[PDB]
């Protein structure tokens, strides 16, 4: 995922109202308000853009190469059954006590 | 918008574009130093170009938040570096006379020309041949010519400019509310308000002045013992009671007293330690030296090298023909990727500047976590004395004979421990006075004491009171001999090179009074010890996070420089000098001259 020149292409917000929510996902756009003057939509003095990129190469050190995180997540609200686990097996045996 | 979020709010956004943006230009850097071609300065030049015109415009952006609602330290830091208007308050056109005079001085220093009269057509440089003429030739004809034609040639061209420049100078730092240059300088070492940690600006000049008191002791036994010594090679030259002539020294300044060793060695057939032969009879190569570096490094607590650091740095010259400037240098470009450019032989020398250079990378992958406006030093000073103690400790015979290179029955007496400490004096207290001479003179231009019709008289009679050496020539006020010196011809601080030489001892007594040592201090080593490795990296990692005067305090346990580490390294050798100078006369009277007798 590492290029030379730089890759652009990964985002990561670092400019919010609030925290966010467990599982929830935000992915406006809108242009940050720290002061006490609206904006109207114009970067510049006190009025920043939201949405910043990494700039991932192949001469880094550990620690700012680009990682990539996969995370899994059960619930089991109301369902009978669903997937589990697989099974296994042995034989067939005939005429014994088993 | 609790009226300062705004301004950490916005810090935040500046250290991210920042970091990166640097790095982008130094990788373009590194890359034209280790590969010199035509089209790299151009893909260098406009990267530079962009990271400075950013820099400005974020300084210049700065400005609006106040600097005294701020209540948070370290934030108020980071705007008070970032705040610093620089140049460019001056008048614009000023600003480019300013620019046109500081090049304009540093070419005329650069490409200086001076030729024999006996020989006008094909004549010598500085660097190649003029050093060497000052350094290894031994007859006194020679050596007058070499000195009074540098000074002769590159001085009287240089004071009307140095005029203006001084002038240009104080109207620039005039204008920030400071009342002169110099106080410019000093306010590197400047501390507000911590309640009891602060220092002012003004102090600075009262520690150096209460310090330099206390090495006069050494330095006159010092200067008695060399002189005696010279007496030998040019005969009925020098008075028992009178100064040093200038060309006598060494090098074009008199600076650096170490090329005087081949005429002033206490015992001139028993051999240093020297492990040169033993290397290269069992074959080792760049790698392995280094390797040996990180070991050692790695012995006393602090991490391994960080695996990218094996595969990108160049640790031999390259062997086809790529000019590539062989100048040490360990290369930060941030994102914790740290390199290390070198043109490494196999000579213990390269042995020993390979620790002092894996100093300044192991000091730079510690503090790796502050804010990018905080990656320095605790000052100008630190960087290169925390560098030298590795240095000082891995030229020990025991780190040597616990490696592999000194025979094993190999043994060490008196007689080779004052060579060694000689050898050592002649370069650590030989360059103080003539460094504090030289700041001071410098700061006492500047501040306006000294009229500009009494330059030379007034640095010359300096010469004469502090450091113990005479011109051999009268000079009139036509001249300039300080802006003969590269450090003064390019405006560069000059105080660094004396409190870098104090800071250094204070480190090793401090840090091997932990390794539980017990003889004297020139023999003792940081090896093996974790006590050590922790108060040092206690100060490592604190970058410019925290006044100096803490991360002093945090290993050394003082708030100040003291000289008295200096003096108990070099006891011994006091102890013999003491002895060496039963008959002669230590001091020098400031009547005698070189012409007028
Ligand atoms: C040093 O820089 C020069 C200038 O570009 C390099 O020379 C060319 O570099 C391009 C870059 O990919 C190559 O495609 C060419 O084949 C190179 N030509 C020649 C004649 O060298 C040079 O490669 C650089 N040196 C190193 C070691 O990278
Ligand atoms: C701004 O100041 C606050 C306290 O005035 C700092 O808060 C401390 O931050 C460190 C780590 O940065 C924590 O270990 C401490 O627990 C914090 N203190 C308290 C009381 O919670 C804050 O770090 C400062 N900002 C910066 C960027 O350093
Ligand atoms: C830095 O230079 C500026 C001039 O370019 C000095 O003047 C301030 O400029 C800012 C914005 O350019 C204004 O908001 C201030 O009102 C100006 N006056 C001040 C701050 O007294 C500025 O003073 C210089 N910086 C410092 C620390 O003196
Ligand atoms: C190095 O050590 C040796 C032995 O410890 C010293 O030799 C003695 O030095 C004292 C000093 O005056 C003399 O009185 C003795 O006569 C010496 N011993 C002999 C056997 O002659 C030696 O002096 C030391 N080196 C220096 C420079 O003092
Ligand atoms: C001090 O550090 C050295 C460097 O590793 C250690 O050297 C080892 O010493 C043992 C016995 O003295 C030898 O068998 C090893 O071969 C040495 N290693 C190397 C790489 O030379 C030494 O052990 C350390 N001191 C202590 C007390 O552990
Ligand atoms: C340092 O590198 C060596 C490789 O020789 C390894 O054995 C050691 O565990 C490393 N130590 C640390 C702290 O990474």
């Amino acid at each position: 995922d590492s290029k030379v020149g730089g890759n652009y292409n990964y985002l990561y917000r670092l400019f919010r109202k609030s925290n966010l929510k467990p599982f929830e996902r935000d992915i406006s756009t809108e242009i940050y308000q720290a002061g006490n003057k609206p904006c109207n939509g114009v970067a510049g003095f006190n009025c920043y853009f939201p949405l910043r990129s990494y700039g991932f190469r192949p001469t880094y050190g550990v620690g700012h190469q680009p990682y990539r995180v996969v995370v899994l997540s059960f619930e089991l609200l109301h369902a009978p059954a669903t997937v589990c686990g697989p099974k296994k097996s042995t034989n067939l045996v005939k005429n014994k006590c088993v | 918008s609790t009226i300062e979020e705004q301004a950490k709010t916005f810090l935040d956004k500046f250290n991210h574009e920042a970091e990166d943006l640097f790095y982008q230009s130094s990788l373009a850097s590194w890359n034209y130093n280790t590969n010199i071609t035509e089209e790299n300065v151009q893909n260098m030049n406009n990267a530079g170009d962009k990271w400075s015109a950013f820099l400005k415009e974020q300084s210049t952006l700065a400005q609006m938040y106040p600097l005294q609602e701020i209540q948070n330290l370290t934030v108020k830091l980071q705007l008070q570096a970032l705040q610093q208007n620089g140049s460019s308050v001056l008048s614009e056109d000023k600003s480019k006379r300013l620019n046109t005079i500081l090049n304009t001085m540093s070419t005329i220093y650069s490409t200086g020309k001076v030729c024999n009269p006996d020989n006008p057509q094909e004549c010598l440089l500085l660097e190649p041949g003029l050093n060497e003429i000052m350094a290894n030739s031994l007859d006194y004809n020679e050596r007058l010519w070499a000195w009074e034609s540098w000074r002769s040639e590159v001085g009287k061209q240089l004071r009307p400019l140095y005029e203006e420049y001084v002038v240009l100078k104080n109207e620039m730092a005039r204008a920030n509310h400071y009342e002169d240059y110099g106080d410019y300088w000093r306010g590197d070492y400047e501390v507000n308000g911590v309640d009891g940690y602060d220092y002012s600006r003004g102090q600075l000049i009262e520690d150096v002045e209460h310090t330099f008191e206390e090495i006069k002791p050494l330095y006159e036994h010092l200067h008695a013992y060399v002189r005696a010594k010279l007496m030998n090679a040019y005969p009925s030259y020098i008075s028992p009671i009178g100064c040093l002539p200038a060309h006598l020294l060494g090098d074009m300044w008199g600076r650096f007293w170490t090329n005087l060793y081949s005429l002033t060695v206490p015992f001139g057939q028993k051999p240093n330690i020297d492990v040169t032969d033993a290397m290269v009879d069992q074959a080792w190569d760049a790698q392995r030296i280094f390797k040996e570096a990180e070991k050692f490094f790695v012995s006393v607590g602090l991490p391994n090298m960080t695996q990218g650091f094996w595969e990108n740095s160049m640790l031999t010259d390259p062997g086809n023909v790529q000019k590539a400037v062989c100048h040490p240098t360990a290369w930060d470009l941030g994102k914790g990727d740290f390199r290390i450019l070198m043109c490494t032989k196999v000579t213990m020398d390269d042995f020993l500047t390979a620790h002092h250079e894996m100093g300044h990378i192991q000091y730079d992958m510690a503090y790796a976590a502050q804010p990018f406006l905080l990656r320095n030093g605790a000052n100008e000073g630190f960087h290169e004395a925390v560098g030298e103690i590795m240095s000082l400790s891995a030229a020990t015979p025991k780190h040597l004979k616990s490696i592999g290179l000194l025979s094993p029955d190999f043994q060490e007496d008196n007689e080779t421990e004052i060579n060694f400490l000689l050898k050592q004096a002649l370069t650590i207290v030989g360059t103080l006075p003539f460094t504090y001479m030289l700041e001071k003179w410098r700061w006492m231009v500047f501040k306006g004491e000294i009229p500009k019709d009494q330059w030379m008289k007034k640095w010359w009679e300096m010469k004469r009171e502090i450091v113990g050496v005479v011109e051999p020539v009268p000079h009139d006020e036509t001249y300039c001999d300080p802006a003969s010196l590269f450090h003064v011809s390019n405006d560069y601080s000059f105080i660094r090179y004396y409190t870098r030489t104090l800071y250094q001892f204070q480190f090793q007594e401090a840090l091997c009074q932990a390794a539980k040592h017990e003889g004297p201090l020139h023999k003792c080593d940081i090896s093996n010890s974790t006590e050590a490795g922790q108060k040092l990296f206690n100060m490592l990692r604190l970058g410019k996070s925290e006044p100096w005067t803490l991360a002093l305090e945090n290993v050394v346990g003082a708030k100040n420089m003291n000289v008295r580490p200096l003096l108990n390294y070099f006891e011994p050798l006091f102890t013999w000098l003491k002895d060496q100078n039963k008959n002669s006369f230590v001091g020098w009277s400031t009547d005698w001259s070189p012409y007028a007798d």
